[PDB]
């Protein structure tokens, strides 16, 4: 129905030169996107809103930008919180299948 | 409302059924519509159930066809959980949440929730 | 607009318009060519987004509400609307669309109310969980935000068709000089004489 696809899985790097997320999904789309933050042990919340845009609670070190098919980020300064995974979800499509995130390897 | 009752788990052998609860108190069910969502060690994350705020229309998943049965009730606001045939696909964690006020998303904030464990 | 005399240096002046920027050709060197018929739409939305009322880009409004032409050579004019749009209470007149089928067309207008399919079921008047009312309300209150706050932004075009032009400037006209040897200038005539 709807595919979510999350990074070639070649991303896991050491945390420098502010990498971002290649989460694709070319289909159709209202730019209605959420994205969540786990760390293991932990249930995970919510990062923006509506799009591309912070909500309450966090600062401005996460930006997102791009609609349609495509979408990413740009991280602001690096920080022991960004040792963790990143999902990316989708909120139309009712049967609401989500995304799987990656891995992060500290080199 | 800013915070939510923590839920239970239950270590149900296969082929039973499990019967837990994440009800609130003093919550306007109309906004704020509840979903579920697995927290699988793995594959990642699958919406389960979507109830109408003031009572009405459900959701079944892709692969749900009736199998997760989803008996809801709005006089009380009942939030529960109820299926048959219990199989090792369920190793994961329950998640009580809600999204926005509108029936789109528009925001979710999660809960703890409670894990379940699968052993025959 | 039609059969007119209008000025445009006026709205330079006017000293009280926050926008006034846009493509196309400068109103200075306007009012020296004629034109025979000129468009004027109207309509509000809030504070910061006021950039993408331009041809080639994206955004809410501008993909699903009201865009512009490839070759858009008209004006933008937008001001604040913090004391007759805002007020106490909220205002629900004023809606703004969400969905809508396909990448939008210059210049129509739509008034569609049905509700917007998303899923393979059919809607059938009561909203079923996806077929959702594609227009929402503004929240409107005095001590809103500045993206928050809403705008009033008129925008306007001109056209060259095989019909008469209308307005050219007027582009005005000098003192009357008598008895003097001077260029004479008219509507129709150039030429230099003396004038008794």
């Amino acid at each position: 129905e709807i595919v979510l696809t999350q990074s070639p899985a070649t991303l896991s790097l050491s945390p420098g030169e502010r990498a971002t997320l290649s989460c694709r999904a070319s289909q159709s789309f209202h730019n209605y996107l959420a994205w969540y933050q786990q760390k293991p042990g932990r249930a995970p919340r919510l990062l923006i809103f509506d799009a591309s845009n912070r909500a309450t609670g966090i600062p401005a070190r996460f930006s997102g930008s791009g609609s349609g098919t495509d979408f990413t980020l740009t991280i602001s300064s690096l920080e022991p919180e960004d040792f963790a995974v990143y999902y990316c979800q989708q909120r139309f499509n009712w049967p609401l299948t989500f995304g799987g995130g990656t891995k992060v390897e500290i080199k | 409302e800013v915070q939510l009752l923590e839920s239970g788990g239950g270590l149900v052998q296969p082929g039973g059924s499990l019967r837990l609860s994440c009800v609130a108190s003093g919550f306007t069910f109309s906004s704020y519509v509840m979903s579920w969502v697995r927290q699988a060690p793995g594959k990642g994350l699958e919406w389960v159930a979507a109830i109408s705020g003031s009572g009405g229309n459900t959701y079944y998943a892709d692969s749900v066809k009736g199998r997760f049965t989803i008996s809801r009730d709005n006089s009380k606001n009942t939030l529960y959980l109820q299926m048959n045939s219990l199989r090792a696909e369920d190793t994961a964690v329950y998640y009580c949440a809600k999204e926005g006020t509108y029936y789109y998303g528009s925001g979710s904030f999660w809960g703890q929730g409670t894990l379940v464990t699968v052993s025959s | 607009i039609s059969n007119c005399v209008a000025d445009y240096s006026v709205l330079y002046n006017s000293a009280s318009f926050s926008t006034f920027k846009c493509y196309g050709v400068s109103p200075t060197k306007l009012n020296d060519l004629c034109f025979t018929n000129v468009y004027a739409d109207s309509f509000v939305i809030r504070g910061d987004e006021v950039r993408q009322i331009a041809p080639g880009q994206t955004g809410k409004i501008a993909d699903y509400n009201y865009k512009l032409p490839d070759d858009f050579t008209g004006c933008v004019i937008a001001w604040n609307s913090n004391n007759l749009d805002s007020k106490v209470g909220g205002n629900y007149n004023y809606l703004y669309r969400l969905f809508r089928k396909s990448n939008l067309k210059p210049f129509e207008r739509d008034i569609s109310t049905e509700i917007y399919q998303a899923g393979s079921t059919p809607c059938n008047g009561v909203e079923g969980f996806n077929c959702y009312f594609p227009l929402q309300s503004y929240g409107f209150q005095p001590t809103n935000g500045v993206g928050y706050q809403p705008y009033r932004v008129v925008v306007l075009s001109f056209e060259l068709l095989h019909a008469p032009a209308t307005v050219c400037g007027p582009k005005k006209s000098t003192n009357l000089v008598k008895n003097k040897c001077v260029n004479f200038n008219f509507n129709g005539l150039t030429g230099t004489g003396v004038l008794t």
